[PDB]
């Protein structure tokens, strides 16, 4: 298990997407133009994972760029890292899908989908052991949700025995307030219940209100919800990039995460939160990075664990600090809030350290919550699904592509399906 | 002399395989280059040792030992370190993509591409054998390798070498080490599909040695480079007996007449005396009677159960260096006596003792001072029992629910098969009940 | 029949075509075949000046489709607050229920325009209007952890 995939859909999917490829490559040392500038073993040991070794001690991103738009094809290229990507690995076409999950997933997206397929064969075949697929992308507009779920459906079918893991940002109307976004991002987790392995959620209403509340950013942009973003993508990718034995491939943490098919949506949570101007941040003990890990504000989907149980936990300590001392802290959080986790899954919850911390930081902790509680966040949706739905507004916008009125029903009731299955493992005891 | 072929199976095996062999290699007096200055005869023999190890004309003394891993990670470090010229390197064999912790991938999808090219590189070792007594296989309980792969392997020995003996050592598992959440699954399955082709089985429960380095040795947090250390140890005072002069578990078959009385009870318990500090290089020396009852403290335990708990079928007492046989059974009376120790009612309530007159040896970087005697006991007792209650526990709180079991199923495996295996362990449960009243 | 292409002009924002439709005897208050008049169609796609127009031309500001729907529940669901103000400047009844129970303010609350729920309660909303299923816009803003709402409603 070695070779990711990395593909990056829509606007959302290339912006959070390009910020993770900066954030990384300056953790393994590697410079815009693919050169490595590091001063550690460390760096290089698992750099086959997510970069290809090309001419000249070259190393390039094992990225695939996909976009209805032309535009932002060019805004990618005018980034700090625009030009380590392949050009060969651009796929974008003329006209962007309007925020319509029907044109991405059934019209201008399905035209444009075997293009992209052939690119990652080309990035495949050149793989010794692939692991699997990792997609960025959001759910609420039309590219990056109806484009990006007919994506997976085609890969899966072609790499069946390969993982299928995303980076899902769900919509909120305090970061944009456009009211068919609950459509397309029901429509895509039907899809993505069916498709994928392994889901982040990433909730604009949370990164909002983290922003807001607790960083005290009265107006928040896309560059400030994105930093929270990409912190917490370096941190849960943190196991596959450097050496270590717990997590530390796709299946692993699969199997230690999804303990039932359908329930692969993972809470993911980070601490400290920083604001991109964190001034002098003095370092955290390892009980105050413990605390604040399972702390209903660090978390970047918003649902209160307090309000359901932990069915599985992975951690990840990043820096220099007692082994020891890491220890007794887990084992003291989930002797304090032991009704927060199923007693029906032995020692759900695993740790990993990692000595190398991301940057401007001494110590920092990362959560991988499998957690009853997200049926809030699935709850948010299908309510304001629901409200526009039986009013039935705009719903030619759709049909008109050519989808069926029914889809939408069977997405909202896998949705709700979804829910009350979170709420039986909620509910359910060892006896 | 006949001949003695060890298999080390996925991470752990692999790993003890590496630690068992370098201290086998100080206490022959063989270089890691394979010479062996203290052997005449060039390029063959029948000395005691031979059972481990072939000969070349050369000189060079080899392991007869195979290592296998579905990923190659953990086996490269084998061939690149300070043993690499030791091993045949057709010996060390490598897939590409491991089992995820997945019993079912280790036995049925991943671990079917491998498993005749390990069979012919065994058949190989066996052919240069003149009287082959059987195999010590080496695993964990928790991974997909060491549990999958494992009973693929045993099932096909079976097949292959009827009549031959296995013995295995087998990693039980433990939270403070354990990397996934589905390792008592996978306990439970291997040990329902070895059980029948297994004649005896070592278990060492990570727990027990983690709390031994913790304790008698003040490591603050064991590695596996600590455990390995001690399991090596431990392992070689079990393994003495065939490569060395004795009159005890002299070979395979002796095993299972003084420790197995029933095929499937056939788990013995190892206990081991005295661990200490290398910190303390001028501790006193323990003497016989010290060493001995310390075998009956729960503390020194390769598994955590109590014995006073349970009832004694046999036991043995393996003893290496300075060591007087009537301090033995002046010892022994002792313990006869005073303590509290409760035979089956048809057992011989005795002790079966051999003394090894040369001291243990010390691998330099370990974390063990130098002693001047030593003790394992092995006995096969039914407080051990404790240890599967443990494991079929959290198995029964995860299957009831089904968690986790679509991994398995998708992996080739029927769902009934889970079902079968917790039957197995529930009459293996009552085996022990119905032989301790 | 004009009345059909009014609603379909009302829809698409051809204010011309409505102002024609209009002089040569077109219904104002035809329905299409789930009650919707034209003043629903241009309150839901955000045509301020067809609603203006529509509303000096004998539109009734409050009637319903078949699953009771005012023009203000469309326009406070969809979001358009221009539209929201001018219905209620023109006696749109801020409190009207349809069939599932929901008033203009649950419609705001439950898709997060928090202006326009400030302007519903500016205009006598009623809090303690509960759905169908015995939520009140309150319920819903504490059952979702919309704090910012929950704020509002209790200003
Ligand atoms: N004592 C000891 N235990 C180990 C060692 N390595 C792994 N383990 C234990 O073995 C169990 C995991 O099994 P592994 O041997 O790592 O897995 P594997 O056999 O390689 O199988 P897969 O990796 O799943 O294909 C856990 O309980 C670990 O604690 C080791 O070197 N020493
Ligand atoms: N967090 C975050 N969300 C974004 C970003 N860009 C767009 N979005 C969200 O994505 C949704 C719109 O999807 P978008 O990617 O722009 O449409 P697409 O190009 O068709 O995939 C809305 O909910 C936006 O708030 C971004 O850079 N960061
Ligand atoms: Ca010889
Ligand atoms: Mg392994």
């Amino acid at each position: 298990m070695r070779e990711i995939v990395h593909i990056q859909a829509g606007q959302c999917g290339n912006q959070i997407g390009a910020k993770f490829w900066e954030v990384i490559s300056d953790e393994h040392g590697i410079d815009p133009t693919g050169s490595y500038h590091g001063d550690s073993d460390l760096q290089l040991e698992r750099i086959n994972v997510y970069y290809n070794e090309a001419t000249g001690n070259k190393y390039v991103p094992r990225a695939i760029l996909v976009d209805l738009e032309p535009g932002t094809m060019d805004s990618v290229r005018s980034g700090p890292f625009g030009q380590i990507f392949r050009p060969d690995n651009f796929v974008f076409g003329q006209s962007g899908a309007g925020n319509n999950w029907a044109k991405g997933h059934y019209t201008e997206g399905a035209e444009l989908v075997d293009s992209v397929l052939d690119v990652v064969r080309k990035e495949s075949e050149s793989c010794d052991c692939l692991q699997g697929f990792q997609l960025t992308h959001s759910l609420g507009g039309g590219t990056g949700s109806g484009m990006g779920t007919l994506l997976i459906s085609k890969i899966r079918e072609e790499y069946p025995d390969r993982i299928m893991n995303t980076f899902s940002v769900m919509p909120s109307p305090k970061v944009s307030d456009t009211v068919v976004e609950p459509y397309n991002a029901t429509l895509s987790v039907h899809q993505l219940v069916e498709n994928t392995d392994e889901t982040y959620c990433i909730d604009n209403e949370a990164l909002y209100d983290i922003c807001f509340r607790t960083l005290k950013l009265t107006t928040p942009t896309y560059g400030d919800l994105n930093h929270l973003v990409s912190a917490t993508m370096s941190g849960v990718t943190t196991c596959l990039r450097f050496p270590g034995q717990l997590n530390a491939d796709l299946r692993k943490l699969a199997v230690n995460m999804v303990p039932f098919p359908r329930l692969h949506f993972f809470m993911p949570g980070f601490a400290p939160l920083t604001s991109r101007g964190s001034q002098q941040y003095r370092a955290l003990t390892v009980p105050e990075l413990t605390q604040q890990m399972f702390d209903s504000k660090n978390m970047m989907a918003a649902c209160d664990p307090r309000h359901g149980r932990y069915l599985t936990v992975a951690a990840i300590f990043r820096g220099r600090m007692s082994m020891k001392e890491v220890d007794e802290q887990m084992l003291n959080v989930q002797n304090k809030n032991s009704s927060y986790f199923v007693e029906w899954i032995p020692n759900n919850v695993k740790t990993a350290v990692c000595d190398i911390p991301p940057r401007g930081l001494k110590m920092s902790a990362t959560f991988i919550g499998n957690s009853t509680a997200i049926q809030e966040l699935f709850k948010r949706i299908s309510e304001q699904f629901t409200a526009m739905f039986r009013r039935k507004a705009f719903l030619h916008w759709y049909t008109g592509e050519g989808m069926d009125e029914m889809e939408f029903t069977e997405a909202e009731s896998n949705m709700n399906d979804l829910v009350s299955e979170y709420q039986q493992y909620q509910d359910a005891t060892a006896d | 002399m006949r001949e003695c072929i060890s298999i080390h199976v996925g991470q752990a095996g692999v790993q003890i395989g590496n630690a068992c062999w370098e201290l086998y290699c100080l206490e022959h007096g063989i270089q890691p280059d394979g010479q062996m200055p203290s052997d005449k005869t060039i390029g063959g023999g029948d000395d005691s040792f031979n059972t481990f190890f072939s000969e070349t004309g050369a000189g060079k003394h080899v392991p007869r030992a195979v290592f296998v891993d579905l990923e190659p990670t953990v086996i490269d470090e084998v061939r690149t370190g300070t043993y690499r010229q030791l091993f045949h390197p057709e010996q060390l064999i490598t897939g590409k993509e491991d089992a995820a912790n997945n019993y079912a991938r280790g036995h049925y999808t991943i671990g079917k591409e491998i498993i005749d090219l390990v069979l012919d590189r065994i058949r190989k070792l066996a052919d240069q054998c003149t009287g082959l007594q059987g195999f010590l296989v080496f695993h964990s309980f928790g991974g997909g390798t060491g549990s999958g792969f494992t009973s693929l392997l045993m099932e096909r020995l079976s097949v292959d070498y009827g009549k031959k003996s296995k013995l295995e050592f087998s990693i039980y598992p433990a939270p403070q080490v354990s990397t996934a959440v589905v390792e008592p699954y996978n306990s439970i399955l291997t040990t329902h599909t070895t059980l029948e082709h297994s004649d005896c089985a070592f278990m060492v429960d990570n727990e027990a040695i983690y709390d031994i380095c913790r304790r008698n040795l003040d490591i603050e947090r064991p590695t596996y480079t600590n455990l390995n250390r001690l399991i090596s140890q431990i392992v070689s005072s079990i393994t003495a007996s065939l490569r060395f002069d004795g009159a005890l578990n002299v070979d395979l078959t002796e095993f299972q007449t003084n420790l197995v009385p029933y095929p499937r009870i056939h788990f013995p318990l190892a206990t081991y005396a005295p661990v200490i500090s290398a910190e303390k290089a001028y501790h006193e020396q323990l003497s016989v009677a010290e060493i001995t009852n310390a075998c009956f403290e729960p503390a020194n335990q390769m598994v955590k159960c109590d014995p006073r708990h349970g009832k004694y079928m046999a036991c043995c007492l393996l003893y290496r260096g300075d060591v007087v046989p009537k301090d033995v059974n002046a010892a022994i009376a002792t313990i006869k006596t005073k303590r509290s120790i409760q035979f089956v009612d048809w057992c011989p309530t005795g002790f079966k003792v051999g003394i090894n007159y040369q001291p243990p040896t010390v691998v330099p970087g370990g974390d063990l001072a130098k002693v001047q005697r030593a003790v394992c006991m092995l006995s096969n007792t039914t407080a051990i029992a404790e240890a599967w209650a443990r494991l079929d526990h959290k198995f029964d709180l995860m299957y009831a629910k089904r968690a986790f079991v679509h991994w398995y199923v998708g992996e080739g495996m029927e769902e009934g098969e889970f079902s079968e295996a917790r039957e197995d362990m529930a009459a293996l449960e009552k085996d022990y009940e119905e032989v301790g009243v | 029949d004009l009345g059909k292409k009014l609603l379909e002009a009302a829809r698409a924002g051809q204010d011309d075509e409505v102002r024609i439709l209009m002089a040569n005897g077109a219904d104002v208050n035809a329905t299409d075949a789930s009650g919707l008049t034209p003043l629903h169609l241009a309150a839901t796609y955000g045509h301020l000046e067809i609603v203006e127009v529509l509303l000096k031309h004998g539109a009734d500001v409050n009637a319903i489709d078949i699953m009771g729907s005012t023009p203000l529940h469309l326009a406070a669901l969809i979001g358009h607050l221009e539209i929201v103000e001018v219905l209620l400047k023109h006696g749109a009844d801020v409190n009207a229920v349809d069939t599932w129970g929901d008033t203009p303010l649950h419609l705001a609350a439950i898709m997060g325009h928090l202006e326009i729920v400030e302007v519903l309660l500016k205009h006598g909303a009623d809090v303690n209007a509960q759905d169908k299923f015995g939520k009140t816009a309150f319920d819903i803003s504490i059952d979702n952890g919309n704090e910012d709402l929950a704020e509002i409603l209790q200003k």
